[PDB]
């Protein structure tokens, strides 16, 4: 078997290939991730480079891991589907054996040591992907959002962003995301994720996917009409 | 140019590890011939013992590779010594298995085959050896099958390989040309050997002693190498006509 | 230059220089003495600290009640090493009920090192070793090179500096060969002859680690406190 | 290219001499041992202010007797520390006693130079291990990719060593009550720090004989941290 | 022994099951659901050797539960049966089978009709109107055979399975401590309190 | 058949009788009798005719008549009577068919037609 | 020891070109010329016996090959890399096929499965491709005859007739010019031996010339009678007797 | 160029340069030789004694393969160990399958196959040894001699390491002036002054001397070290015939 | 040793791109060009033959669109050798769902399965990805009738219409100009067709240069019809549309 | 069951 | 059965 080491050390301790890996994650579309009070929204960006496209059938860039857990991500598309398998995977694993559904935090870290096992296997490339994971560990209503990257380090975050321009968006919701008093409802939390892609998208046409996932398995994608209505709403409060 | 070092094409369509393997089959300097009779095959090779150190009767590049199959090297004794093995062992395995001796014409394919592997897998290196097999085979009669580091093999009426092999090689061709038969029309074995060591002679342009000529000689149902004596008694015979 | 990118290449000139760059670790180890009488064989090892606030790395280590042996190098070579000793001397005891002689011991660590030089992807032990031991022809030392050398000797040193105590032991050879039935003073002797191979730093409580091995002796480590005696 | 198993000319493995530059990247972790037990302190070092500070972590529990705190690819440490707890474990059920710390740091080491064409790579994470046995007493390690380890009164590791190490080499001595050492490790950190020191930044942690491996709150460690300014503004 | 019972009526699938769990002469629980959703609208219930029984039902259950999170599609009744058979044919011939025989009722969204298959361990597979597992399926077929028609509503279902699960108690000669009735149809799958 | 069939096209050789049996005997041999085949093996080849038997345990024996099978004590009645050295190919084909009817009279495993 | 190259030995280049995979075509190309035409009653293929030394015996080097009673091959390049690349393809004929179906594979399948190897040997750790181009004709019952080219690459493409090797180029024009598709099996052969004389220097003859045809059953070649449904091989090699009396009409 | 870099790789000439540069530890090495006698074999070897710490007599050079064979080696020590312990193999798994101990040519080709197998790949190293050895089998004396390369031939005298030119020349009188053949006892006294003007060539360090042999007559056909009184007498030829 | 040889086909550039998967793209962009358009009523497949030969036989010919089962085809851009391996891989795995659930596999479920296998050579094995883009044309009866393409990076995603191989960036721009969303399956034959003629590098657009396939509903009542066409139906088709 | 002369 | 003096 194929065993040559491809993920080694430099001279200034560097693992360049583990770095390269974050330049794929630099090229992927923009994800971001915004936890309220009482839910958690992922925003995605759809670069509109390709029309013709059929929206239905087209992969969408939201996966579900389990009925209370979301995956979005940036970088390499196909190298993402490996991870959602493993993960999925593992989650009806973790409800055979312990009989109770993964917690966020669990989910994360397996996900985590599947990436960091990649940088220290022989004849394997690290996975070309950083994870946003979000959603509410069985029966608790506190909302959860991890992020993960090529490395294999995880953490939580209260708001993050990756992929392209992700330096810009990071930026507004560094301004814009306080945390003594979190977006208190639904409506607060999808117009702070949309106002956040805005500064990147270019049109708020068919480019924002939004997913909102509230406690107790409640997850819901937004359709084509529902965000344009939050993208109108945002530009006519802006002419002022 | 790493396509120089491991057996993958050139930009000319070559492989240059096989190329520089024929090259390594002259490094002995040793001129080998193989010739046929009506009942008999026989072959004869330079013997050189440079160091009177050396035990000469440990010094042989003649195999009897099965009791009806010989094996002549042109190439480093290590390779041949490789390839003498590994023709004793497939000679055996398929007598065990098929019922029947290995045919002479077999067992060059089959050492043929391994030697094309070696020109397809990189992490094997072809062997700097040609290997000249001979017998008296029971379905084609006296049988002279050629192996070279390509993994081409072919049949012949007569064969001669080493540095001056051309010099030899056109000294037959002439002879068939006159006889126009495929064959030398000789009844002993002793007589074909003579012919052997006399178109040798003629070719290289040297005189042999007893100790200079290595012979090797296939009849029906064996093959045998000569003695130092079997040798001048052959020699004297030459020199008296 | 060109031919010591991995151990299964030769040099135009016949060398290999991934093991002759595994012979260099040796060198910038701490140095070990080793010597013997016919009675007693003795290790001693300057051990050496990463700072004030470390401890002093340990140098000697028990293979069995009848050996053990002192490393100079990268330590855990030096515990794969010890590890297949301490393995090979304890199937010797329990299949043949036999305490494995040193010289067959010597022979087991050669042929190890040795597959490590001939085969791709692997690489040289890193480390020397001063083996001592009492078995049926009494006492022995050997010194084990990486490069699968072995060999049998009164005394010897290895280390940065190793040469001031090997020249020491070659002058008092007459004398210490001699010292039978005398366990302090064959220390004594060892302790002289590690003292020859100091700069700048001398001996102290948590400095000095001795070892012994005899007729009537199993192999005993002093550490601490019960080699303030030989200070 | 070269092998991953090869020296160099000066008797060094090249990817273990590198590992010890991706060590030197990491963020602090410092611990010092006393009579009354053993600190683990660290600097968490969030990359923004969105990344919730309390997800950070550099100091991990192996056993009850026996706590870690880590520098370098962080990463690479989850499997190390999975090592770790499986032997304390494993050993515990083999001879129904607690592990010694110089035989679990044995254990963690033993896997350091397992990598060749075993893993691709060495760690690129250093290991602090404290702990309590019976036999030896309070204990600090130091556990590197070499395969190494060393004993330390007192030991720095991380961009901020070699600083907080020439600080800890005056400031240690034997007498040293638990208070002393908690309030030593936050001195130094908050000297070797690029932020300044609070209790979202840094954690702090110990083990005592009585109570165990502690991860201390945020609330506990505000206090100490109050204290110390109090004390150096006192002269 | 165990009491599995299996009908489909004109709107959706009944399944009885007993309550005792009983090993040699020793009565071990009285309560014991021997039923696992496979998916929000097919339900599984299973009777056979003491560990295979629920090992089997939970490993069938995770497998159809990743299948919906994967595609967000929930597999047919048909297609879930077939799975569940071909898993079962594999282990006759594995080194120890599992000894379990199942029931699958099932509502087809797609079809609009509700499906019962019945599957022994050997992966012999039939969909039917009616279906039972072990002694009791002889007595409940015959009197199913007579009462028993294709365009019975559920609660003309329930009170024919009621006579059945009667029956057996006078007819059966170990305690099977009563029966859990559960109902699948186009709104899900819920358990039928009163029986 | 098959491999007789690659060995042939591989050696530029007709098949020899000495091949199938040999080929035969270590396959049903490896087997231990499990492969319950018991042939009668015959042919034509450069070396001449060959007859061989060959039972399911990988035991193989040389004849100038064999008889195998259910029938084979009554066929072998008639060839043991019958037999004679320097037989025609007339003589040999009424006394292979006699061996046959004598099997598919007299045994109950024995019956109908006769294949030559 | 181990085999250590467990890593493709053919890569893509910046260009998108598989460098081993021309670099073998390049070693067709210097090849001997061989071609195949298709009859509506039959197909030929025939190449140059190019002899090494006079005193080699070429009837014993067979370039044109049968792979089962009703497909026969004849390869341009490196003759040992299609010498066991026939083995491997009368092997796979049986394993693949007859020993599944119980008859021989049509010769679009075995084509099929010679391509596969030739594929692999374009992919597969520590390997070169295939340094040939075989020519493969054929007939089965359901498709007919048949003639197919295989390449280095495993690509493979069926023709009414062509040519592969030295001079390709020239034979294809000249075969352009004369197929019809009323081409008896004959036509076909004298057309055959009038396009491969203009790629030979030296002598022209049935000793320095290999051609086999796919057509009629051959009873005679059968070696048995008895069976009315096994009529014998399509397949035939024409003798050196059987060519010198066609180039008389020539 | 860089055909020196990869073992198994042939140069333009058709040479493995990295078996070459294999030659190369050989030539560096110490010198051991062999002479074939009546009826037997004799071993000979150069011990440099880098120090007076060295214990005399305790580094023992020449090895015993099965109880008839006799095996030295110049070169890379450990590699030469290694070939031994392989042809400890061979002969066991010989003498285990067909009763009766392997006969010398027979070992020789073991042994030659084995070394000539790590010429095949670059995943290994050519051996650092050139090893003369042999013994008495049925049909009587046999010395053989084996290169990096694996070959190996029969020999009446054979020399290898530092001093093999002096040596071989001095072999080579031997030959000339005894065609009837030498004598086991002969053959060892010889053996000594050899190694003492082979010498000259490792004339800086002193040097102890190490001589073997297997005689039908002497041994009983069996491998036996040359020590005590039978060593010093040897020693005192050698020394007379230098002055 | 054997390192000294390994291209290393599975690594990162310093910008975070798989040089081997961008430059199998590269070869494939050389590929003979295969449009796919979805109608309402059914699904388009045209592909152009690399410069074929007056002596190709081209009725027994197959280099572009191949089967998968009787619901699934593909139309194949890059090596046709690489291409068969994959799809012979396809045609076992639809086979493998229909022994397992007795249902047609979803068009969906297959794409991905073959674009994960195309994912594995870019990870891990150290082999050469297969230069080979598909696009499939499928119906199944959750999404009905379905196109997508996958390329050697593993990646795969779903159109109304595509193009893969030879002036892509023309053909898009050209379906992307005459594509409306209630389109039929004749028309969409005319824009295939149109588009070809346009972008193709040969003088005229002829039957022996084309291969195409027509996935149709037009099949008696309630089932799907897959028409690989004839020499003769692709002369006949040409005529009709008016392009010769 | 099977078929068996 | 098994044939067997
Ligand atoms: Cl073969
Ligand atoms: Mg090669």
């Amino acid at each position: 078997g194929y065993d040559r080491a491809l993920s080694i050390f430099s001279p200034d301790g560097h693992i360049f290939q583990v770095e390269y890996a974050l330049e794929a994650v630099k090229r992927g579309t923009c994800a971001v991730g915004v936890k309220g009070k009482n839910c958690v929204v992922l925003g995605c960006e759809r670069r509109s480079t390709l029309k013709l496209q059929d929206t239905r059938i087209t992969p969408s860039k939201v996966s579900k891991i389990d009925s209370h857990v979301v995956l979005s991500f940036s970088g390499l598309n196909a190298d993402s589907r490996i991870l959602i398998e493993k993960a999925r995977v593992e989650a009806q694993s973790h409800r055979l054996t312990l009989e109770d559904p993964v917690t966020v935090e669990y989910l994360t870290r397996y996900v985590a040591g599947v990436q960091q096992r990649y940088t220290q296997s022989g004849g394997v490339r690290p996975f070309g992907v950083s994870t946003l994971i979000a959603g509410f560990d069985p029966r608790d209503d506190e909302p959860k959002l991890y992020q993960t990257e090529p490395s294999g380090i995880y953490s939580s975050w209260s708001a993050q962003t990756i992929g392209r321009n992700s330096k810009t968006v990071r930026e507004f919701l560094e301004k814009n995301y306080d945390r003594k008093e979190p977006p208190a409802t639904v409506e607060e939390c999808v117009k702070l994720t949309v106002r956040s892609l805005l500064e990147v998208v270019q049109t708020g046409a068919k480019n924002i996917e939004i997913t909102v996932v509230k406690p107790d398995s409640d997850i819901v994608a937004l359709s084509s009409e529902e965000i344009n209505q939050y993208v109108t709403q945002i530009e006519q409060e802006k002419q002022e | 140019g790493y396509d120089r070092h491991i057996t993958i094409f050139s930009p000319e369509g070559r492989l240059y590890q096989v190329e520089y393997a024929f090259k390594a089959t002259n490094q002995t300097n040793i001129n080998s011939l193989a010739v046929r009779g009506k009942d008999c095959t026989v072959v004869i090779s330079q013997k050189k013992v440079p160091d009177k150190l050396l035990d000469p009767t440990t010094v042989s590049y003649i195999f009897c590779i099965s009791r009806t199959i010989g094996m002549v090297v042109n190439g480093p004794i290590p390779d041949a010594r490789n390839a003498a093995l590994r023709a004793k062992a497939e000679a055996a395995e398929f007598r065990y298995k098929y019922g029947y001796d290995m045919p002479c014409d077999v067992l060059a394919k089959r050492m043929a085959n391994l030697s094309q592997i070696y020109t397809q897998r990189a992490y094997m290196r072809p062997l700097g050896v040609i290997l000249t097999f001979v017998s008296v085979d029971e379905e084609l009669g006296p049988s002279i099958y050629k192996t070279d580091p390509a993994g081409y093999y072919v049949g012949y009426k007569a064969t001669a390989t080493g540095p001056k092999q051309q010099e030899i090689t056109t000294n037959l061709e002439n002879h068939f040309k006159k006889s126009k038969i495929d064959h030398i029309n000789e009844e002993s074995w002793e007589k074909v050997v003579e012919f052997a060591i006399t178109h040798m002679i003629d070719a290289l342009g040297t005189e042999f002693s007893k100790n200079d000529l290595e012979v090797g000689v296939a009849t029906k149902d064996k093959f045998f190498t000569l003695s130092a004596e079997n040798i001048e008694e052959r020699l004297v015979a030459i020199a008296e006509q | 230059n060109n031919y010591d990118g991995d151990t299964v290449t030769f040099s135009p000139t016949g060398r290999l220089f991934q093991v002759e760059y595994a012979l260099e670790a040796i060198k910038q180890g701490s140095v070990t003495v080793g010597l013997r009488s016919n009675t007693h064989a003795v290790l001693v090892a300057l051990k050496r600290n990463a700072d004030e606030l470390s401890s002093y790395q340990k140098k000697i280590i028990k293979c069995d009640e009848h050996m053990g042996l002192s490393l100079a190098g990268l330590a855990p070579d030096a515990r794969v090493l010890s590890n297949y000793l301490r393995q090979q001397c304890n199937y010797s005891s329990l299949v043949f009920n036999r305490k494995l002689a040193v010289e067959r011991a010597g022979h087991l660590l050669c042929d190890k090192a040795q597959k490590n030089t001939q085969s791709y992807g692997g690489r040289p032990y890193g480390v020397g070793l001063l083996i001592i031991g009492y078995d049926k022809s009494g006492a022995h030392l050997l010194e084990f090179q990486p490069s699968g050398n072995v060999t049998e000797l009164y005394g010897t040193a290895i280390g940065a500096r190793s040469q001031g105590a090997k020249t020491y032991l070659e002058r008092t050879l007459d004398t210490f060969i001699k010292i039978d039935g005398n366990p302090d003073e064959l220390i004594k002797a060892g302790v002289e002859a590690i003292s020859q191979s100091l700069r700048d730093e001398s001996l102290t409580v948590d400095n000095l680690s001795i070892a012994i091995v005899g007729k009537d002796t199993p192999f005993t480590i002093y550490d601490g406190e019960a080699v303030a005696k030989y200070i | 290219d070269r092998g991953v198993s090869t020296f160099s000319p000066e008797g060094r493995l090249f990817q273990v001499e590198y590992s010890l530059e991706a060590i030197k990247l990491g963020s602090t972790a410092i611990g010092i041992a006393t009579k009354e037990g053993v600190v683990l302190g660290v600097e968490k070092r969030a990359t923004s202010p969105l990344l919730e500070s309390d997800s950070i972590e550099k100091i991990v529990e192996i056993d009850r007797h026996i706590g870690c705190a880590m520098s370098g690819l962080t990463a690479d440490a989850r499997s190390m520390i999975e090592h770790a707890r499986t032997a304390a474990v494993t050993h515990n059920l083999y001879y129904d006693e607690d592990i010694n710390v110089e035989s679990l740091t044995q254990s963690v080491c033993d896997l350091a130079l397992r990598f060749g064409e075993l893993m691709s790579r060495p760690f690129g994470v250093a290991l602090l291990i404290a702990g309590h046995d019976a036999d030896d007493g309070y204990q600090l390690f130091h556990a590197e990719p070499s395969g190494t380890f060393y004993r330390y009164n007192a030991k720095a590791i991380g961009s901020g060593s070699e600083g907080a190490q020439a600080e800890l080499l005056n400031e240690w001595h034997s007498s040293l009550t638990l208070k002393e050492a908690e309030l030593l490790v936050l001195k130094i950190l908050k000297q070797v720090m690029e932020e300044k020191l609070d209790e979202n930044n840094a954690q702090l942690s110990c083990i005592t004989k009585q109570d165990g491996f502690k991860i201390y709150d945020n609330e506990k460690t505000a206090e100490l941290i109050k204290e110390l300014k109090e004390k150096e503004a006192a002269e | 022994m165990d009491i599995i019972l299996g009908i489909r009526v004109q709107d959706s699938v009944i399944l009885a099951s007993s309550k005792a769990v009983t090993r040699g002469i020793s009565v071990l629980k009285d309560s014991d659901d021997k039923t696992r959703q496979l998916s929000p609208h097919t339900l599984m219930s299973f009777a056979g050797e003491a560990g295979d029984t629920v090992q089997f039902a939970e490993y069938i259950q995770a497998n159809i539960q990743l299948y919906s999170i994967r595609e967000d599609y929930e597999l047919s009744p048909q297609a879930v049966s077939s799975f569940v058979r071909q898993e079962l044919a594999k282990s006759i011939r594995s080194r120890r089978p599992y000894q379990v025989n199942v029931l699958i009722g099932g509502y087809d969204k797609k079809k609009n009709k509700p499906e019962l298959y019945q599957i022994d361990y050997l992966g012999t597979k039939v969909e039917l109107p009616y279906g039972a597992h072990g002694y009791s399926g002889f007595y409940t077929f015959s009197l199913l055979d007579h009462h028993y028609r294709p365009d019975m509503t559920t609660e003309e279902g329930l009170d024919l399975l009621k006579l059945c699960v009667q029956e057996l108690e006078k007819r059966m000669p170990m305690d099977f401590k009563g029966v859990i009735v559960k109902i699948v149809d186009k709104d899900g799958i819920r358990q039928v309190d009163d029986f | 058949g098959s491999n007789i069939e690659l060995h042939s096209l591989y050696t530029s050789r007709e098949p020899r009788v000495v091949s199938a049996l040999q080929m035969l005997k270590q396959h049903l041999f490896k087997y231990q009798g499990h492969i319950g085949a018991y042939l009668i093996v015959a042919g034509v080849d450069p070396t001449g005719s060959h007859l061989f038997s060959i039972h399911a345990h990988g035991s193989t024996d040389v004849g100038y008549y064999l008889s195998l099978g259910s029938g084979s004590l009554a066929a072998m009645a008639v060839l043991e009577s019958h037999w004679k050295q320097d037989l025609t190919k007339e003589e040999a084909i009424k006394l292979a068919s006699d061996a046959i009817q004598a099997g598919i009279w007299n045994d109950l495993g024995s019956g109908s037609n006769v294949d030559v | 020891m181990t085999d250590r190259y467990s890593f493709s030995l053919t890569t893509f280049s910046p260009s998108g070109k598989l460098g081993q995979i021309d670099y073998a075509l390049t070693a067709v190309k210097q090849g001997v010329t061989s071609l195949g035409i298709k009859a509506t009653n039959g197909v030929v293929i025939a190449t140059e016996k190019k002899s090494s030394s006079p005193l080699a015996m070429s009837e014993t080097l067979s370039k044109v090959s049968l792979l089962t009673p009703d497909i026969g091959a004849v390869y341009s390049g490196m003759g040992p890399d299609y010498r066991v690349l026939v083995d491997k393809s009368r092997k796979v004929a049986h394993t693949s096929y007859k020993r599944i179906y119980g008859e021989y594979p049509p010769t679009k399948l075995l084509v099929s499965e010679v391509a596969k190897i030739m594929q692999e040997a374009t992919q597969s750790g520590g390997v070169r491709p295939f340094g040939v181009s075989l020519l493969i004709a054929g007939h089965d019952e359901f498709n007919g005859f048949s003639l197919y080219q295989v390449d280095p690459s495993g690509s493979y493409f069926p023709w009414k007739a062509t040519a592969i090797g030295k001079g390709s180029v020239a034979a294809k024009t000249f075969l352009e010019k004369r197929w019809n598709d009323e081409l008896e099996l004959e036509d076909a052969i004298h057309i055959a031996l009038l396009t491969l004389k203009e790629s030979v220097e030296g002598e022209f003859n049935g000793d320095t010339i290999e051609l086999a045809i796919i057509g009629d059953e051959n009873p005679d070649l059968l070696g048995y009678t008895g069976i009315p449904t096994d009529k014998g091989p399509r397949f035939r090699k024409l003798t050196s007797q059987e060519i010198n009396d066609r180039l008389e009409a020539l | 160029t860089g055909y020196d870099l990869s073992n198994s790789v042939f140069s333009p000439d058709g040479r493995n340069f990295q078996v070459e540069y294999a030659v190369k530890a050989v030539e560096n090495g110490t010198t051991s030789i062999g002479i074939k006698c009546n009826d037997g074999v004799v071993f000979a070897v150069e011990k440099l004694i880098t120090s007076k710490l060295l214990v005399p007599q305790k580094n023992v050079k020449i090895q015993v393969v099965d109880r008839h064979i006799g095996c030295v080696y110049s070169g890379l020590i450990p590699d030469g160990r290694h070939l031994v312990n392989r042809g400890r193999e061979e002969a066991a798994s010989f003498k285990k399958l067909y009763k009766t101990p392997i006969p010398i040519p027979a070992f020789a080709d073991r042994l030659g196959q084995y070394v000539q197998a790590h010429t095949l790949y670059n995943s290994v190293r050519p051996f650092g040894v050139s090893t003369i050895f042999g013994g008495v089998d049925k049909n009587g004396a046999h010395l053989y001699m084996l290169e990096p390369s694996g070959s190996y031939w029969g020999y009446k005298g054979a020399a290898t390491g530092k001093g093999r030119q002096s040596a071989k020349a001095e072999l080579e009188k031997l030959v000339d002036h005894h065609p009837e053949g030498l004598s086991a006892r002969e053959a060892v006294k010889q053996a000594a002054k050899i190694i003492y003007l082979a010498h000259e060539d490792n004339k800086e360090k002193d040097f102890e001397l190490e001589i073997s042999w297997c005689s039908l007559s002497e041994t009983n056909g069996l491998h036996k070290f040359v020590k005590g009184d039978l060593l010093q007498e040897a020693i005192d030829f050698a020394q007379k015939e230098i002055n | 040793g054997s390192r000294r040889y390994d291209s290393r086909t599975t690594i990162f550039s310093p910008e975070g791109r798989l040089y081997q998967v961008e430059y199998a793209l590269e070869s494939i962009s050389h590929a003979g060009t295969a449009i796919g358009i979805m109608a309402s009523d059914g699904i388009v497949l045209a592909a152009e033959r690399k410069v074929t030969s007056t002596l190709l036989e081209q009725d027994t010919s197959t280099e572009k669109l191949y089967k998968l089962n009787d619901k699934i085809a593909v139309a194949v851009a890059g090596l046709t050798a690489d291409a068969e391996i994959l799809i012979n891989t396809a045609r076992i795995h639809a086979q493998n769902y229909l022994k397992t659930y007795n249902e047609d596999i979803p068009v969906e479920i297959l794409v991905r399965r073959l674009s994960d296998i195309k994912q594995g050579y870019t990870q891990h094995g150290g082999l050469r990805p297969f230069g080979v883009s598909f696009i499939y044309a499928g119906y199944d009866d959750r999404y009905g009738y379905q196109l997508y393409t996958s390329n050697p990076s593993g990646n795969y995603t779903g159109w109304k219409a595509i193009s893969v191989g030879a002036n892509t960036s023309a053909a898009q721009t050209l379906l992307q100009m005459d594509y409306k969303d209630d389109m039929k399956v004749d028309d969409a034959i005319e824009l295939a067709l149109k588009t070809l003629s346009k972008t193709t590098d040969s003088s005229a657009l002829t039957y022996d240069r084309l291969e195409f396939a027509t996935i149709r509903k037009g099949a008696n009542d309630g089932e799907v019809y897959q028409k690989i066409f004839k020499p003769q139906e692709i002369k006949d088709i040409l005529v009709k549309t008016g392009i010769t | 069951x099977f078929l068996f002369x």
